[PDB]
RNA sequence: AGUAGAAACAAGGGCCCUG
């Protein structure tokens, strides 16, 4: 016999099997050629040869913005947008809202930018530090831009986000900068350049779309106007209902509903909907921050004179952008016993020693190239402007005219990045079409392309989005979550909540079914009791751990107290998921037991900081690298460790620093001196200390205040 | 006052606000970004084309009033000079999908799943290590049995695989899992072929003249045919295997509501029909060797090591009659071996050995990989004996996702429950048993006509489904099983009479076929996925033969 | 009256906010003077002290003290019932004629 | 101790230095919190893969040292190691171990005196446990489940606080000599602070868990979920185990956590104060401030006063609104049109004046809005959505479960629209009487029609006669309904429509800040209207316990 | 939040904070001033003190 | 100290409590009592002919 | 040899260490 399991989708449906096709089962697979590539097809996409020359830089500048040309072949993607119909579309989309609306949200924005502290962007991705040009992470390029500073100049007193932006500015207008390293200063262009400097990164943790290969890492001197553009397009975007990128799950499944039941109950009779299933393609690569540029100068018309000039920053930084070529190409002989390996900055000199298709598409781009770097002028990257391109995309599923009502045709629908549904309605097949061709016209007008491939269509209710297939009822996928159903990697304790948790998760929201998430406990119970090599007792395993639990099994009399991670067995299941096992079991422990878990007083607990668990020995802190043991970025370690002291020392002053963020108008050393006198006194009073004792403190006190304040 | 302006004073430095900004004096009342001199000659040269001031554009933003008559003329016009296609499928309908052309693809997992042999003992509690039952097994004399010959039906290199086997059994005597560096075990391990450096500050225009060096010209993959044997692994994967309890699972907790009593029965139902197959023990192989690997890689590397490839399981429970609480039993495939697991760096490569056993001569096609040896005679009566041996090697995201293989057991159950559950909702009474028992699934062609049974046997195939997508997974089929929905969803758009269109059904059928390549699996589901719509074309239109 | 709930007093079932001056032996903290406690004017000359002699002042004495973290103010056990709420709504209600 | 004076020697040696020095002289304290960030930076891609690969060593764990050495911990105990002297690169006096030591620890270790403090650590959670052991489980049985989405609370607390409010109580409670001045609401909430300090007062313990596990206390976990059935946070700890799509394990769990009876309660006494300020002509507003500062209420043990808990609270209710207008207690966009709920989700529009004659020609002047705007509406057990169209109600769909709701929310959704004849020319039996101003207080025709309604059943009637009628088109026979509120008929009603499945309630997370008139009407930045005090029951007599009315 | 009124109305009276508020709208003043000008005022009552 | 259901019993006493201040010794709502009266035995029927 | 993909590994740092 020949099998086919395809053969089930006859006689059953399609939505209640599609989790069966998602490999997330199995292991995901993982340059300088995609980021040419990529730089080919932004240049390419622009329709247009038009150029100017940078007075800074004096370099070619393609401008893409109101210059169309080479219109043929329009289907394909383009990249050039025309100012005035983005302004209609935003003041269709304002009109609709309501007056007072851009105003309002800016407002609620500069509420937030003035109190913000700039410590804030230690939180983050991995950002790429101007000095040793890599990329760290966020908190040691903002210690080190902070150090360089005030190595340079003076001590940056500033503690809000404004101040530090115009400390950015004026460090573009410098003539000579310092910064520490096993201490070179550089001048004025090439700390510019290494400022606009942008760097790649090849993470795309998530599978989703295979063509997602790799994501950008700016510096640190375009964070906080990137996080101010990024605030305002939030504010804005929350009180659209077309648009479904903040939330997550059932919003926007609600969303669609409700969507769905205007539809329906808004057409007459002589009128039938359609749905798109809709995938954009070169998003990143045809947004351009011209358009976004006049866009936040067109919004920020009635508000203050400051937001103005703050949103004002990041288009033009990405308008004159440079990006990061990585590990150059790789020489070698026939055999391949040898080999050679070159940077970029080198491929500009044996250009001929490579293939025909590097040949050809390095030369073009040896004009915009520069060191390691190629200045391009326009475009955009993944990951930087998401909420942003979804307003600009959302302001076309409001438009109207005439001439769909004349027809009596309209679209809605809803959009996310790069990922779009829509509802079209009319009275006739040839109206559709025509709906459909004006829509995609308003689209291409902006830069914002269509998938001819990956979009289809169908009648009303069969479409998907973001990973869910809709109809009558809803499928959750529930292979999406898939991966979630293994041990963090954190602790003991923990991993076995939040497992739990999860599940629980997966049961309200996506429909788990219960002898699924039974067999899913199980699995990662075992996949526990695996990873920690820990066993049961009654189980005839050996090792470290079983054996001494074997040893001073003795001494207890209920095992059903005892705990997964102490050879304990499993007192769990559905109607007890929202309760730790440490609860289940505290009235059957061992007194002895019970005592000697929840000690405070542990040589291995630490905190972590949601954290829904308990606290016991078990929640221990794992082991440190070591690799970085051989290379010298120790130097580096120094300050971290002197920060570390100095923190330490003044929490053993005071207990509560971390739960309630310190303030007042004292120093460091005012406040440590003044308790330590106080606690002095209070103990000599009653408790069991000398005069001696006292003066000796006190004395050792007040030299030290006179070395702190003679040093400087 | 003082009171008042002290809490005020708290909770302002609370907020962060206690600045000059909100408690400014009477002069530093005008707070303003401080526009230097660069950043506005760079503003300044970033404006679109028509304007070049930035003044300008603000100019013309702050006061833009909606023409909708000159947006509609863009509008129109730009709709003209598009032409976008639309297509519905009902009239252009799909062509078959065009598979390469070329040799076969052969055998690609590491392990031996149908052709493959394996000796058995009793299970003691107290030697249940690997090193200890490769032992066990070896004293008995079987092992030792083994003398392959110096001409193999078919391979390469055979000397260097027969001195490494002898040396493996002379280490398991000295009862040292370990191994020397010969030249034989350098030439299979890589130890020395990796490339050397050479800097090109010590580089000249003369030293590339001598020995080429041009850029590496990188040979990709190249195409392969439909496979043969696929059908047969399928169908023996789904069979009995003698024995149970392959995979390791753990215990059920207690219950107190119908609800967790029905959920466990269901789980019991299920765990106890799958473990008695034949992709459960190449699971618990592949589980428990990948483990024993893991670990050796992190305690021994630099160290060449020997690792069994083995299993755990219980033989079947027969009636009280005869000798009851059945035992459990030690089943051993086959050796493997690691070479210098220096994982820096994730996505490394470790290559390992496999020498696996078997009774059943080999394929060209097929087993091209490998190189058999005939070693000599086993019972059962006597019968001739096989040694297939190879090369390959590992990672450790492919260890840690082969080790967690278990969540095959998770979807196939959460398939089958909602089916069950859906069944029993449309009724309102409880219609599992039945849905089990009675529901038939369409599984294959046979003679033509089409074949049935209840899932309660169909689980297999979603089973060996499941796991083959955890065994082939690669870019390749990431690919093809993200382009294949367009087809089911225009299909149950076919089924409910949905107007399905579409504007380039063309350039999907392109994306598909371009990545299908030397991978087995996408070739059996690409021809599959043919046959589903050749088959529903007698029942369904957009699809052409 | 109860011990747990040392400032209140139920007098016909109506409730009776006692404040905060003193702390007889069942209040056992700082907590019951801090309504005998005001803010003043900062004078160096004062003497600092803890938050436990806190008690051993007398009626209308100043004294300076630390207070939460990096902060030093003078006290002064001197109370003021007064709010703000009315001294506000009255002011203003005299402004709208 | 020698303690402090070995703090003292340190403090000395690290301001010899020169950079912590400037670093310790310059700025205030607050820059402490940014140091503890450019310190202690490490994270994972996958700590589940790291943690196999690691849990595989000898030695993975770090621990202290003197702690062992002081706790006599050995090494190489039975010929299994434990831990081996070294230094961690990060900590530098932490020393390498291994897991199985732990459980030495917990089975050859020190023991503490006690450790029931545990149980009120957690008490959330112990709460949980034992409202789970107080039910009594029923049969399960299989069927599909109209779940609606909404926003809800899955945690049981108990005075349910703000932040600000939290963060001085921790303080309070275990760091009192780093206390901040004395906030008004700890000298309010004093026996509370005194409770909650009895008991972790001369303890050994970990402080900042406690802390978190005291925010934890008194968050009330807000979450948008499906929901099926009762709304009560002791159900939604639980729902997973309750139901799904398909499947229902029946439970009865009515007589636990006694929540809901102080929101009804709170209720009652904010519709009595609003009466009683109601009762007033020109002052209502400062009569009904007095009388809620005036006020207090007893929550289990501990008296609250009112305004504060209202100010804590979100219950929507006509009542509550107003007072919490009164005190500039910033609230939701929610409305209130009588007993019914609503809520906008998009379109616009103004004021407009019109008149009706009331019996032969009697001009009133009535307002509309002049444009298009949708809305969500929620009656008992039913709901709605529909859209307005210039005094007109342009289209309704419904997704209830009972005729007598689905008919009064259509009547109720008419009115709010003035849509149909009436508003146009009013019936003859309403007269100038029933018309306004029981005492001179004037009433727009809206809430008229809405009591003429209330009155009598036929009055409904006529209303929603007043609606188109037509004959059922085929196929839409399952989509329409009748005048009794029938799913089919020969003869349904106009521009309707039904279904089964409740509505899924829209979200948004805003606030605003609104205002009222002398007359108790709120606005909001705009002529509409958010409460009243004619959408509330007229009175009704009840006995208040635990409660101080001390006020004239 | 969401508006430096709220903040202000949080440790203020709302009497005070309209009052600034309409003070501000008069002069056209950037309405992060709010605080300031209520402290002041509030000041300024709790010094008639009646 | 020692107890099954303590929450029901107290949730109880607070009603009658509530109830005597009414002057009515009556108690509407039926949690509570439902519940410790159906302990003892409380389950559904299902008939002969439907077997 | 081999792996896998559209580039990387087939140890790396100073005789010693390390993931």
């Amino acid at each position: 016999m020949e099998i086919n399991p395809y053969l089930m989708f006859l006689n059953n449906d399609v939505t209640s099997l599609i989790s069966t096709t998602y490999p997330y089962t199995g292991p995901p697979p993982m340059s300088t050629k995609y980021t040419l590539e990529t730089i080919k097809r932004t240049y390419d996409y622009s329709r247009t040869s038009v150029e100017k020359t940078s007075k800074v830089f004096n370099i070619p500048r393609r401008k893409f913005c109101n210059c169309l040309e080479d219109k043929d072949e329009l289907v394909k993607p383009t990249g050039n947008v025309d100012i005035s119909s983005l302004l209609g579309l935003a003041e269709m989309m304002e009109k609709r809202m309501g007056e007072g609306f851009f105003k309002h949200c800016v407002m609620e924005a500069e509420t937030e930018i003035l109190k913000m502290h700039f410590s804030r962007l230690t939180e983050g991705r991995q950002t790429y530090d101007w000095t040793s040009e890599r990329n760290m992470p966020a908190a040691t390029a903002l210690q080190l831009t902070v150090d360089a500073i005030k190595e340079t100049e003076g001590p940056f007193k500033g503690t809000t986000m404004l101040e530090y932006c115009n400390k950015m500015i004026e460090m573009l207008d410098w003539k000579e900068i310092k910064f520490k390293k096993v201490i070179d200063s550089i001048k004025h262009d090439e700390f510019l350049i290494r400022a606009l400097t942008i760097n790649t990164m090849a993470k795309d943790g998530e599978r989703g779309k295979l063509q997602r290969r790799a994501i950008a890492t700016p510096g640190m001197i375009v964070r906080p106007f990137s996080k101010i553009v990024e605030t305002v397009a939030q504010k804005i975007c929350e009180k659209l209902k077309e648009s479904g990128l903040p939330v997550g799950g059932n919003e926007k499944k609600a969303k669609l509903k409700t969507t769905v039941t205007s539809l329906n109950a808004r057409m007459n009779s002589d009128q039938f909907a359609v749905n798109i299933t809709g995938d954009n393609s070169k998003w990143n690569e045809c947004q351009q921050p011209e358009a976004y540029l006049a866009l936040l100068a067109y919004i920020t018309k009635d508000s203050s004179d400051l937001m103005k000039d703050l949103c004002s920053v990041a288009p033009v930084l990405f308008c004159n952008k440079f990006v990061k070529l990585g590990q150059g190409i790789r020489l070698s002989n026939k055999r391949k016993t040898k080999e050679v390996i070159i940077k970029a900055e080198k491929m500009g000199k044996y250009k001929n020693l490579m293939r025909e298709e590097y040949k050809n598409l390095f030369e073009p781009l040896e004009k915009y190239i520069q060191k390691d770097v190629c200045f391009l002028p326009g475009g955009m990257l993944m990951g930087m402007f998401n909420m942003l391109s979804t307003v600009l995309g959302v302001s076309t599923l409001c438009y109207m005219d005439e001439e769909l009502k004349a027809k009596g045709c309209f679209w809605t629908g809803l959009q996310s990045s790069d990922d779009f549904v829509l509802f079209a309605v009319a009275s006739n097949w040839s109206n559709i079409h025509w709906t459909i061709r004006r829509f995609n016209a308003v689209c291409k007008l902006i830069g914002i392309n269509m998938s001819l491939e990956k979009s289809y269509g169908s009648l009303p209710e069969l479409f998907e989005f973001t990973s869910m297939f809709f109809d009558g009822e809803f499928v959750s996928n529930l292979a999406m979550e898939l991966p979630a159903f293994t041990t963090a990697g954190v602790n003991e304790g923990v991993d076995f909540t939040a497992a739990m948790s999860i599940i629980k998760t997966n049961m309200i929201n996506n429909s788990l079914s219960p002898s699924t998430a039974l067999m899913a406990l199980r699995i990662c119970l075992q996949e526990f009791r695996a990873t920690y090599r820990v066993h049961p007792w009654d189980s005839r395993v050996k090792g470290g751990r079983m054996k001494i639990i074997n040893e001073f099994i003795k001494t207890i009399e209920n095992k059903d107290g005892l705990l997964i991670a102490d050879g304990g067995k499993l007192m769990n299941n559905i109607s007890t998921l929202h309760i730790p096992e440490e609860v289940l079991k505290f009235e059957k422990m061992d007194e002895q037991y019970r005592n000697r878990v929840f000690n405070p007083k542990n040589p291995f607990t630490n905190f972590d900081k949601e954290n829904e668990a308990v606290v016991s020995t078990h929640s221990f802190r794992t082991r440190a690298n070591r690799t970085l043991l051989n290379t010298d970025m120790r130097a580096m370690m120094a300050e971290e460790k002197r920060y570390q002291m100095v923190c330490d020392m003044f929490k053993s002053v005071f207990e509560s620093a971390d739960i309630n963020p310190p303030i007042g108008a004292m120093s460091i050393g005012e406040a440590i001196e003044e308790k330590l006198l106080e606690r002095a006194k209070m103990k000599r009073d009653i408790g069991a200390i000398e005069d001696s004792e006292y003066e000796e403190i006190k004395d050792i006190i007040r030299d030290a205040k006179k070395a702190r304040l003679e040093s400087r | 006052i003082f009171s008042f302006l002290a809490t005020a004073a708290d909770f302002l430095r609370k907020e962060n606000m206690f600045n000059e900004i909100f408690l400014p004096d009477n002069e530093e009342t005008i707070i303003e970004m401080k526009k230097g001199k660069t950043f506005l000659e760079l503003r300044d040269e970033s404006v679109p084309l028509p304007f070049q001031t930035y003044e300008q554009m603000k100019d013309y933003c702050e006061k833009f009033k909606g023409n909708p008559r000159e947006l509609a003329s863009k509008v129109s016009q730009m709709q003209s000079n598009i032409k976008l296609p639309i297509k519905h499928y009902e009239q252009n309908k799909f062509r078959q999908i065009r598979l390469p052309k070329g040799p076969m693809a052969p055998y690609t997992h590491k392990f031996l799943m149908e052709e493959a042999w394996m000796f058995t003992k009793i299970s003691d509690p107290e030697r249940s290590r690997a090193g200890e039952i490769l032992i066990d097994f070896f004293k008995k004399g079987n092992l030792s049995a083994i003398r392959p010959k110096d001409k193999p039906l078919q391979g390469k290199y055979p000397i260097h695989y027969k001195n490494l086997w002898n040396q493996i059994k002379a280490a398991i005597a000295d009862r040292t899992m370990v191994i020397n560096e010969n030249d034989h075990s350098e030439f299979l391990g890589g130890i020395g072929r990796a490339s050397k450096k050479i800097p090109e500050i010590s580089l000249t225009q003369d030293v590339i003249t001598t020995e080429g060096l041009k850029q590496s010209e990188n040979k990709l993959p190249e195409p392969r045919s439909f496979p043969r044997w696929f059908n047969a692994e399928w169908m023996w994967a789904i069979k009995d295997s003698d024995l149970t309890g392959w995979v390791p699972m753990a215990e059920y907790p207690p219950a107190d509501n119908e609800l967790e009593d029905y959920a466990e029965h269901l789980n019991k139902t299920m765990e106890g029909v799958l473990q008695g197959t034949n992709c459960a023990r190449e699971m618990g192989k592949c589980i428990l060797t990948v483990g024993a690997l893991m670990t050796e890689c992190r305690l021994f590397p630099g160290k060449i090591k020997v690792v069994p490839i083995y299993a755990r399981s219980k033989e079947r429970k027969s009636m009280q009659e005869g000798l009851p609480v059945p035992s459990e039993m030690d089943c051993l495939f086959g050796i493997c071996v690691k070479s210098k697991s220096h994982l820096n760096k994730d996505d490394g490569m470790y290559t390992i050995i496999t020498f696996e056993f078997s009774i059943r001569e080999p394929n060209l096609e097929k087993h091209q990989k490998y190189t058999v040896f005939e070693a000599g005679h086993t019972t059962v009566r006597e019968v001739p004996l096989y040694l297939y041996c190879r090369t390959t090697a590992l990672s450790k995201i492919k260890n840690d996702w082969l080790s967690k293989a278990r969540r095959c057991f998770i979807t196939t159950m959460d398939t089958v429950e909602t089916i069950c559950l859906r069944e029993s909702a449309k009724a309102e009474e409880n219609l599992v048993e039945k849905t089990l028992n009675e529901k038939q699934m369409w599984i294959g062609k046979k003679n033509g006509e089409l074949i049935a049974q209840p899932l309660r046997e169909a689980l297999r195939v979603q089973l060996v489904q499941q796991f083959y997508f955890c065994i082939y997974n690669d870019s390749q089929l990431e690919g093809f099983c993200n382009e294949q929905k367009k087809i089911l969803m225009a299909l149950e758009g076919d089924k409910k009479n949905k107007s399905s269109f579409g504007f380039n059904p063309e350039g999907l059928l392109e994306k598909i076929e371009e990545c299908l390549i030397n991978n087995p699996m996408c070739l059996f589901m690409a021809q599959r996925l043919n046959e589903l719509v050749i088959e529903a074309s007698k029942r369904g239109a957009k699809f052409f033969k | 009256w109860s011990k747990a709930d040392s400032s209140k007093i139920y007098c016909h079932g109506i409730a009776i906010r006692v404040p905060l001056v003193v702390g007889d032996e069942h209040m056992d903290t700082s907590l019951a003077l801090l309504e005998g406690f005001s803010v003043c004017e900062n004078d160096p000359r004062a003497p600092m002290v803890t938050r436990q002699d806190l008690i051993d002042v007398g009626f209308g004495q100043k004294v300076r003290l630390f207070v939460g973290q990096g902060s030093v103010r003078t006290f002064k056990r001197t109370a003021s019932q007064r709010a703000a709420s009315s001294d506000v709504n009255k002011n203003v209600k005299k402004i709208k004629m | 101790m020698s303690l402090l004076l070995t703090i003292a020697k340190e403090y000395k040696r690290l301001c010899q230095d020169a950079k912590a020095a400037q670093m310790m002289t310059v700025g205030t304290v607050s820059n402490y919190t940014t140091f503890k960030k450019w310190t202690t930076s490490r994270k994972e891609k996958n700590p589940s893969l790291r943690m196999r690969w690691a849990m595989s060593s000898k030695f993975p764990i770090i621990a202290n040292k003197r702690m062992l050495e002081e706790a006599q911990i050995p090494k190489e105990h039975n010929n299994v190691a434990l831990w081996e002297d070294t230094e961690d690169v990060s900590k530098r006096d932490h020393v390498l171990a291994s897991a199985s030591c732990i459980n030495y620890w917990n089975f050859c270790g020190p023991c503490v005196n006690n450790s029931e403090v545990i149980k009120e650590v957690y008490k959330s959670r112990f709460g949980r446990l034992e409202r789970r052991k107080e039910i009594m489980w029923k049969e399960l049985r299989f069927t599909l489940v109209d779940r609606q989405r909404r926003r809800v609370d899955t945690q049981p607390v108990e005075q349910r606080l703000r932040t600000g409010e939290i963060k001085d109580l921790q303080m309070w409670t275990l760091f009192e000599d780093e206390a901040p001045l004395a906030s008004k609401f700890i000298l309010d909430n004093y026996g509370l602070v005194k409770e909650m300090r009895s008991k972790f007062a001369n303890k050994p313990l970990n402080k900042e868990v406690v802390a978190h596990m005291l925010e934890k206390q008194f968050n009330p976990e807000s979450r948008f979920l499906p929901v099926f059935g009762a709304i009560r946070p002791e159900r939604m700890e639980l729902i997973h185990a309750l139901g799904g799509e398909t499947w229902i394990q029946e439970a009865n769990t009515a007589g636990i956590s006694n929540v809901d009876q102080r929101k009804n309660d709170i209720r009652a006494v904010c519709r009595k104060v609003c009466l009683a300020a109601n009762a007033s002509i020109m002052n209502a507003k400062s009569k009904l401030v007095e009388y809620i500062k005036s006020t207090s209420m007893r929550i289990g043990e501990t008296e609250r006063k009112l305004e504060e808990l209202i100010l804590e609270t979100d219950d929507v209710s006509p009542e509550v609104t107003l007072c919490k207008s009164a005190l500039g207690g910033q609230l939701g966009k929610t409305l209130s049109f009588g007993p019914m709920l609503l809520k906008k989700i998009s379109g616009s529009g103004v004021k407009v004046k019109d008149t009706v004659y009331i019996q032969g020609v009697r001009a009133v002047q009535f307002e509309y809005w002049s444009e298009q705007e949708e809305f969500y509406g929620e009656y008992k057990s039913a709901t709605a959505l529909f859209s307005r169209k210039e005094r007109s109600l342009e289209w309704i769909t419904i997704g209830g479960g009972i005729n007598e709701d689905r008919k009064r929310l259509l009547a109720m959704c008419m009115i709010f629209c003035r849509d149909g004849d009436y508003f146009k020319d009013a019936p003859a039996t309403i007269t100038m009487a029933d018309l306004s101003t029981k005492l001179g207080r004037e009433i727009p025709y809206q809430y008229v029609m809405m009591n003429w309604i209330q009155k009598s059943e036929d009055n409904l009637e006529a209303l929603l006669y007043s609606r188109g009628i037509v004959e059922t088109n085929p196929g839409k026979m399952g989509s329409s309904m009748g005048i009794d509120g029938s799913k089919r008929a020969i003869k349904s009603l106009r521009a309707v429509t039904i279904q089964s499945g409740k509505i899924d309630m829209p979200e948004s997370k805003e606030k605003i800040h609104l205002e009222l008139s002398d007359n108790l009407e709120a606005f909001d930045s705009s002529g509409r209207i958010v409460a009243t005090i004619l959408d509330l029951p007229s009175d009704k007599k009840v006995t208040f316990q635990d409660v101080s009315f001390q006020h004239p | 939040s969401k508006t430096f009124a709220e903040i202000a109305e949080a440790f203020l009276e709302p009497e005070a904070v309209r009052i600034a508020k309409e003070a501000v709208e008069e002069y056209g003043d950037h309405e992060r001033k709010i605080i300031q000008i209520g402290i002041h005022f509030q000041v300024c009552c709790m010094f008639c003190d009646e």
